[PDB]
């Protein structure tokens, strides 16, 4: 009863309990990508890797770096802010290359339906120049 | 009425004569637009100021926000795009979208052109793929991450 | 006059994920495809309706039981129904429920024997679905 | 021979009813770990009923193997009430164990 | 989907894409025709002509690597095509073998953009087509087929079908940085026409070597390094010459290609006797 009170998992599964989950999940994810269901293979691989990290890279290699400038007042806070809603950006950003201005995901998907230029007004046609 | 004063003084002030009253009216109208949550109107006002700030030659005289962020590639530690599906300097492979396994491409905006690089977990998906994946989930799709991006 | 070159083939076949066998034949050339979905254990129709993460742990197996029942699958439907019955919880906490869940003779024995049975049927879809259901309900 | 089939069908039907009642009383005293046992037993009897109506190793969800495994888990756990109740209700139709062990369990209860 | 008179001469190989929406048919006419076979319509796209001889095998690359298609022909040069903006175009040429090249097959996407080249000079080559190939003497008198082992995990093995009455198994070795020989199987009295490795590995591994002497061996491997058990697909002899064997994507369903324009389906029982499943002809 104490040990049942001392855990939150429904089951105490181990590697020997499910011996070959990895190969079966991997092959069914490949068969899912053969079909037109690319979200479900991500779901099943996420379940597999969650358990794998529980009992124990091509998706990396690019990281964003903020431009370092010596600022003192409002502009140090406003250097890392969105250029459409004027709030801080910390998750799910959008970065242009010709001009180095951030945007939110929802802010970009709202602004580019009714926009042509950068919302900060630097004169960059970001739909054609983010490369 | 600061609205008409700003929207009229933007036609000639940064182009011809620097005066603080126009700057005060512009800042007041932009803060009022932010307070009204009229972000679309604020962005239209900013791009209209940048359109009407060009001189006869074409030099933009309005003050713009400085550049903020740029994208590295962790191998040669340089910018991957100059102001292909490979880094143009070290030749490394760009990370792919976790939904469709298509890499980044360097050299009206559609929702299937630009990556959405989250600045917390640094994992990039296309815009439409990321919207479709986060419309029914709240976890980053790459293995070994725990970050609710959207 | 020294090259080992075989006689060219006049026909062949190609397999797709939906079970259609793409065959090209000689006497002009004729390329045909015939439906052979009955000979394949893994079905794409079942994968579109499964929901193994966006519900309760009993909800996954009940939804899969209804899905397998609606496509005239019997043994898989009863397996999902039994696994639904073995994965029932409540708002109140009873430690004996966790004790019975963690026993080697319950739940885990069912997963092991279902894996052993479905290996001989070559049903990779059911193996991976059982693994992801029994690993998503781990929490 | 059809009369024996009809008798077996009625036996499965009122055994389903008895299993439902035993699950109802367990759910009444709010014990889920033994409520689930009788739900499994009822579903296995429903499986056997539909297989009789519609008419290598055994699957784990078979109506005999699941009942025998639940009985073995009960007699390893020590739940006397359930391991004797299964021996009353499912002995003649489904051979669980030896007759000597079953009669000894009834006598000990 | 009925496609009549796709080529003016004998057709040799028709391989579907990764999504089963495009069909690439190559023949002896030095022509490879691409069709959009989505739904029931099979409208042609291009009539690409780049080969100087008859074209033997084609294989679609993974869409993770883009829309790339491989093609080998009699001339000994491997031609690689990339479809950009709806325009099929040549990219790279691989011509190392002196004799004719018979079989070409892309590796699965976990291995990278590797292309497997097996020619009729008794040698095989492994190439990486990005943006130093490894040359291995596979067999003595000739090699007719070469196939990849599927990647079960996130150990690179490939099987070679030679004309030396042998089925050879090859495994990567990091000591010599070459694909070294791991096992040899003898089950045929003639040249092995085709070898196929099953894409799904459950319980035991699978293989399928068909040959022109009207016999077929379904080699199975239970353990990770155990001996490959040999069994016959059928007790009798095949009515005509066997050409190709193509495994099903799911399960173990084998489609054969006899010389009499007949495709025969084979499915395994619980015991292991390969009962025939169906027949496709004309
Ligand atoms: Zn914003
Ligand atoms: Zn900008
Ligand atoms: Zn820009
Ligand atoms: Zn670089
Ligand atoms: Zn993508
Ligand atoms: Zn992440
Ligand atoms: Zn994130």
């Amino acid at each position: 009863i104490i040990e049942a009170y001392e855990q939150e998992d429904l089951l105490h599964l181990e590697v020997s309990d499910i011996p070959k989950f990895q190969t079966y999940i991997y092959q069914y994810s490949k068969l899912l990508f053969r079909w037109g269901l690319p979200l479900e293979r991500v779901k099943i691989l996420k379940v597999s890797t969650d358990f794998r990290s529980s009992y124990s890279s091509p998706y990396n290699g690019v990281l964003t770096h903020w431009i370092e400038n010596n600022e003192f007042g409002e502009e140090k806070f406003l250097a890392r802010n969105c250029n459409y809603c004027d709030l801080r950006v910390t998750r799910s950003s959008f970065i242009c290359g010709n001009c180095q201005h951030v945007l939110h995901s929802s802010c970009a998907r709202i602004w580019w339906e009714i926009g042509d230029e950068c919302p900060s007004g630097c004169g960059c046609n970001c739909p054609e120049m983010f490369d | 009425d600061v609205q008409s004063a700003a929207l009229i003084s933007i036609f000639g002030s940064p182009r011809y004569f620097r005066d603080q009253r126009v700057d005060e009216w512009i800042q007041t109208y932009r803060d009022m637009l932010k307070s009204w949550e009229l972000f679309s109107m604020r962005a239209r006002f900013d791009v209209l100021r940048s359109k009407l700030s060009r001189t006869k030659t074409g030099v933009l005289t309005a003050d713009i926000k400085p550049r903020q962020i740029y994208i590295q590639c962790q191998n040669c530690k340089q910018n991957i795009n100059t102001p292909k599906y490979c880094c143009p300097h070290c030749g490394s492979s760009f990370p792919r979208c976790a939904i469709c396994l298509m890499p980044l491409g360097t050299s009206k905006l559609k929702l299937n052109e630009w990556f959405s690089f989250c600045l917390s977990c640094n994992h990039g998906m296309h815009a439409g793929h990321a919207e479709e994946w986060f419309d029914r989930h709240n976890v980053c799709p790459t293995p070994g991450c725990t970050c609710q991006c959207n | 006059a020294l090259d080992t070159t075989p006689v060219p083939n006049g026909c062949g076949s190609c397999w797709t994920a939906t079970g259609e066998l793409f065959c090209f034949f000689a006497n002009k050339n004729l390329v045909i495809s015939k439906n052979f979905s009955s000979l394949l254990s893994d079905r794409k129709e079942l994968a579109l309706e499964y929901l193994f993460m966006d519900a309760t742990p009993e909800g996954f197996a009940r939804n899969n039981a209804l899905v397998a029942e609606k496509f005239d699958l019997d043994e898989i439907s009863h397996c999902w129904q039994i696994l639904s019955d073995m994965l029932i919880d409540q708002s109140d906490y009873d430690p004996y429920t966790t004790i019975w869940n963690n026993h080697p003779m319950g739940i885990k024995w069912f997963i092991k024997e279902a894996i052993v049975y479905f290996e001989r049927q070559q049903n990779l879809q059911m193996l991976a679905m059982l693994c992801c259901v029994i690993l998503s309900a781990r929490r | 021979v059809e009369a024996e089939l009809q008798e077996k069908i009625q036996t499965l039907v009122d055994l389903i009813s008895i299993a439902t009642h035993n699950a109802s009383v367990y759910l009444s005293i709010d014990d889920l770990t033994n409520f689930k046992i009788w739900i499994l037993i009822r579903d296995s009897l429903l499986w056997d009923l539909k297989w009789m109506t519609s008419s290598i190793a055994d699957p784990p969800w078979d109506t005999k193997k699941l009942i025998k495994q639940l009985y073995n888990q009960a007699t390893e756990t020590g739940n006397v009430v359930l391991t004797v109740n299964i021996l009353f209700l499912f002995q003649t139709i489904y051979q669980i164990t030896e007759i000597d062990i079953a009669k000894d369990a009834i006598a000990h209860f | 989907v009925v496609i009549a008179n796709a080529h003016n001469e004998l057709i040799h190989d028709a391989v579907l894409d990764y999504y089963g929406k495009r069909l690439a048919t190559c023949s002896s006419d030095k022509t490879i025709k691409i069709f959009e076979v989505e739904g029931e319509t099979h409208k042609l796209i291009d009539t690409l002509t780049g080969h100087e001889g008859p074209v033997w095998r084609v294989d679609w690359a993974h869409p993770k690597f883009g829309t790339i298609l491989a093609s080998c022909s009699y001339d000994g040069k491997v031609l690689i095509w990339k479809e950009e903006n709806g325009r099929w175009s040549q990219i790279a040429v691989h011509a190392v073998h002196s004799a004719s090249v018979n079989s070409v097959q892309w590796a699965p996407h976990e291995y990278g953009p590797l292309l497997l080249v097996a020619s009729s000079d008794g040698k095989v080559s492994v190439v990486e087509f990005k943006e130093s190939p490894i040359i291995i003497d596979a067999h003595a008198i000739g090699v007719n087929s070469a196939s990849w082992a599927p990647a079960t995990i996130e150990s690179r093995k490939f099987v070679t079908g030679g004309a030396d009455n042998l089925v050879k198994i090859w495994k990567y070795n990091s000591d010599a940085q070459t694909y070294v020989l791991e096992s040899t199987l003898e089950g045929h009295s003639d040249w092995v026409r085709d070898v196929a490795w099953s894409p799904t590995v459950l319980l035991r591994s699978y293989l399928a070597s068909v040959s022109q002497d009207r016999t077929c061996i379904i080699w199975t491997q239970d353990n990770e390094q155990g001996p490959w058990k040999k069994t016959l697909l059928k007790e009798e002899k095949f009515p005509d010459v066997l050409w190709r064997a193509s495994w099903s994507l799911s399960g173990n369903v084998l489609a054969l290609s006899g010389g009499d324009n007949k495709v025969t389906l084979w499915k395994e029982n619980l015991e292991g006797k390969w009962e025939p499943a169906g027949e496709v002809h004309q």
